[PDB]
């Protein structure tokens, strides 16, 4: 009964963290985008640099 | 039959104990 109880809590334990790790991994996903998006800010901000009419 | 049937009971439960705890430690591993 003891050796039965050990591992009914590893499955348990091991459920939370197959959750875990679909939280970070969905969360990550989002940090990625918010760098694609400061990725093409740099990008217009050199287009801008290209004309020198507003570079002054 | 004192001593025939207590020394001879001995072994007869160590067969009985090992019987229980084999077929009580089998379905462990099938749900495991």
């Amino acid at each position: 009964e003891k050796k039965e109880k050990q591992i009914e809590q590893q499955k348990k334990i091991q459920m939370s963290n197959l959750m875990n790790q679909a939280r970070l991994k969905v969360l990550r996903a989002r940090d990625d985008l918010i760098t694609d998006l400061l990725n093409e800010a740099k990008q217009r901000l050199s287009k801008v640099v290209k004309d020198t009419t507003r570079y002054q | 039959r004192k001593n025939r049937r207590l020394k001879q009971a001995k072994e007869e439960a160590q067969a009985e104990i090992e019987q229980y705890r084999l077929q009580r430690e089998k379905e462990f591993k099938a749900k495991e």
